[PDB]
């Protein structure tokens, strides 16, 4: 809970690594996920790692490429763009979800729960 | 028997389609449908385990209803319409999130309804085709039954992952497909069954057998309660006195059914032990070499090769084996056979525990006294020539060392003095270049073959043999950039390299696949497909800039001499396949041929609630997992030795049917 992040400014073809610490509870108990939103009227999913880091899926775009991974000690995730292109510059979001049962998708702004503040990457 | 013809080509085409359909379903409900992971695998566990339960829902609707083969056609209709349901719930067109998961979970209940109810009754029924008189020949024909099914097995596993990949079914991944062609080929087999019904020997069903059991043992369970009186509860036996009524005919099966009953009480936690090696020995798999040479051969693979040595084992068995058994005295009463196999079971756990101890026993090559161990890499563009040498060009050591590579190897360099001011003799672009490095002696020493423009120059890195942890690699790197990194693989501790040919120390990181690890430079950030990396090996990885082709790391391994090949598990999966195959066959035989001819498939029942149970063991048990691997492989030996020894005693005193 209370999530953070941290990126920044960008070469037209160059990468990132975004950060993302929980600072109030266990980090093992909860689902991860990852949102873009464009300086326009969208919200889009970039990229989930589930629980222990074992399943991780990322969207159609996933712009050029996108690796997720999370270690439960220190508790923090991470998220490593590729080919970041004059496109998706946007606030990038992160979002987080606790371990239920539910058939929500995976994959949209309704599974996860307490997604806090964005950073503010440009390319 | 002509008429079991129709009976094998079926369990096949259907085993098929189950295994098919199991494989893909985990990667449809993560990637599809975007479930929740604990939601998926709970799902997930829970379908397998309605599959193992429902086939008393089949046996008692066969032994005391509609009979059977109007139970085989009734359910796998059933089982038609749950794979449609299922197929119809992956078209990515109609619909969303709210269809695609009503169809998907109407179509995994119904074929779970169906698989548990097929399964039991189709065995049942292939056995009914033959006569008591020839007895033996069904033997026979349930070893083929066991062997069409794990070939089924097979099959699905070499064929399913052609199907999930790189089609299109409707604007997105395609797993229509990976659905449909199950359900197809099953369909295709409910025509072949039911060609046969001009051919078969239907039995109709005597009575209401399961409601007439229940009520006799319910019976039975009210006569020897005589709490202020008595003088003759139930004598001789426990159900001598719920005879009164339900005439005795009936009373001889029931005690051959409770008889049974508690013979098959230790086996679900056998089903458990054995269980438990489709993943434990991947793990062994993963910490051995495995290229042989021809075929490198991944780990996970190593799984295909059970089903294979059924396939091999049985023709092998029930053809040579049994009869070189009958050549004497020796009389395998259908009993002896599964003891047998429950200790070849434990056995293979046994071997499986010592090829743990001997892994465990990994060192890289110490050095003895004038001896260093050196490994050069090359980085020149073109092709170099490697020559060491001592006071008067006095041979040392002559390689011809290739372009960018890896390498593995390394050379025992006899030296000769206290230490020798190596002469180093590169050649290379017609250049003649020779440098000294003094060197230390019984240490390990590398080279780097690196571009000085024209010319080219050798570095020296002196190698400190700190090992790693059990089940844990070390790595340092080589720099060739002009500003500092940091590639930080592990958690906490950014490791810092040098510009111009500087030199890391060591880090221990876990052992595994590293396909991208953070590097940040002053400007740029950036990753590395650093890829496989073993345990107790020591990696030395260099970071080129190269204009041509960008960044990328060439790899140098260190090596653990006694690392024992991906054979040497072969004889743990020779002794695990042989028990499972004198164990499985001969428990379908044993249940069929020790069951009254009233209830021939509730016996069926029994043995697959026997395997249900056990999975349910595996599930339980699984997530209480903290012990070392050798460990865990000599307590799941111990423990499936005495119940080997709980099996062996309760059999000795199981009277047979007659």
């Amino acid at each position: 809970q209370l999530v953070e992040s941290g990126g920044g400014l960008v070469q037209p073809g160059g990468s990132l690594r975004l950060l993302c610490v929980a600072s109030g509870r266990p980090f093992n108990d909860y689902d991860m996920g990852w949102f873009r939103q464009a300086p326009g009227k969208e919200r889009e999913f970039v990229a989930s790692i589930s629980w222990s880091g074992r399943v991780t899926d990322y969207s159609d775009s996933m712009k050029g490429r996108c690796t997720v991974s999370r270690d439960n000690a220190k508790g923090t995730m991470f998220l490593q763009m590729s080919n970041l292109v004059p496109r998706d510059t946007a606030v990038y979001y992160c979002a987080a979800a606790r371990r239920r049962w539910t058939f929500k998708a995976t994959n949209t702004e309704e599974f996860y729960e307490t997604w806090g503040q964005g950073t503010q990457v440009t390319v | 028997p002509v008429s079991i013809a129709f009976i094998v080509v079926n369990e096949f085409c259907e085993r098929f389609s189950y295994y098919g359909m199991k494989a893909v379903l985990t990667l449809y409900f993560l990637y599809f449908l975007h479930w929740n992971e604990d939601t998926s695998t709970s799902v997930y566990h829970a379908f397998s385990s309605l599959c193992y339960f429902t086939p008393i829902l089949g046996a008692a609707i066969a032994d005391s209803w509609l009979g059977k083969f109007k139970t085989i056609i009734y359910l796998s209709l059933v089982y038609v319409l749950g794979h449609v349901f299922k197929s119809l719930g992956a078209i990515p067109i109609l619909g969303g999130k709210m269809l695609h998961t009503i169809l998907s979970l109407v179509g995994l209940s119904l074929i779970a309804l169906g698989t548990g109810g097929i399964k039991p009754c189709v065995a049942a029924f292939g056995g009914d085709q033959f006569e008591e008189e020839h007895a033996e020949a069904r033997t026979r024909y349930f070893s083929v039954f066991y062997l069409a099914i794990n070939a089924g097995s097979l099959i699905s596993t070499f064929i399913t992952p052609m199907l999930r990949g790189d089609v299109k079914c409707f604007g997105q991944d395609c797993y229509a497909l990976a659905f449909g062609v199950p359900g197809l080929l099953m369909v295709l087999a409910l025509v072949v069954f039911a060609m046969g019904s001009k051919m078969y020997r239907k039995p109709p069903p005597e009575g209401n057998i399961v409601a007439q059991v229940i009520k006799c043992i319910w019976f039975a369970l009210c006569n020897r309660f005589r709490n202020r009186s008595g003088d003759l509860p139930k004598r001789q036996h426990w159900l001598d006195w719920a005879a009164e009524k339900y005439p005795k005919h009936l009373i001889a099966d029931v005690k051959a059914l409770t008889r049974v009953l508690f013979l098959y009480i230790p086996l679900p936690m056998f089903w458990a032990l054995l269980d438990q090696q489709g993943s434990r020995w991947t793990l062994q798999a993963n910490k051995m070499n495995g290229d042989l040479g021809f075929f490198v051969l991944q780990p996970d693979q190593m799984q295909v090769l059970n089903p294979f040595l059924v396939l091999i084992f049985i023709p092998l068995f029930d053809l040579v084996i049994y009869r070189l058994i009958s050549k004497c005295r020796i009389n395998f009463s259908s009993l002896r056979k599964m003891a047998v196999g429950m200790i070849l079971a434990c056995l293979a756990f046994a071997v499986a525990a010592l090829v743990e101890t001997k892994i465990n026993g990994m060192i890289h090559p110490q050095p003895a006294s004038q001896e260093i161990f050196l490994q050069v890499l090359n980085l020149a563009d073109g092709d170099v020539k490697v020559t060491v040498l001592g006071s008067r060009n006095n041979s040392l050591l002559v390689e011809s060392v290739s372009s960018f590579q890896n390498t593995t190897h390394y050379s025992k360099l006899h030296l000769e003095a206290k230490s020798q001011d190596l002469h180093f003799h590169l050649k290379y672009n017609s250049l003649s270049v020779h440098n000294d490095h003094s060197v230390e002696e019984k240490n390990c020493y590398q080279l780097l073959i690196h571009q000085d423009g024209e010319s080219i120059s050798s570095m020296l890195v002196k190698d400190t043999g700190i090992k790693p942890a059990n089940g844990m690699a070390a790595i340092r790197f080589i720099n060739t950039l002009h500003k500092d990194l940091n590639i930080s693989l592990d958690t906490d501790a950014p490791l810092s390299v040098g510009k111009d040919y500087g030199v890391s120390a060591y880090r221990t990181v876990l052992r595994g696949k590293y396909p991208a690890v953070h590097c940040e430079t002053e400007d740029k950030v950036f990753s590395l497909d650093l890829g496989q990396l073993d345990f107790g090996t020591t990696y030395l990885f260099v970071i080129t800039n190269i204009t041509s082709q960008g960044l990328q790391a060439w790899k140098a391994e260190d090596i653990p001499v006694n690392k024992l090949s991906i054979a040497w598990q072969l004889p743990q999966y020779v002794l695990v396949t042989a028990a499972e195959v004198m164990f499985s066959v001969t428990g379908l035989e044993f249940s069929y041929s020790q069951a009254p001819s009233s209830m021939k498939s509730v016996l069926q029942a029994a043995w697959l609630l026997t395997v249900a149970v056990g999975n349910i063991i595996v599930l339980v048990v699984a997530q209480f997992s903290g012990l070392a691997q050798w460990a865990e492989f000599v307590l799941f030996s111990c423990l499936l030795l005495v119940v080997c020894l709980i099996f062996s005693v309760m059999a000795y005193y199981y009277v047979p049917l007659k």
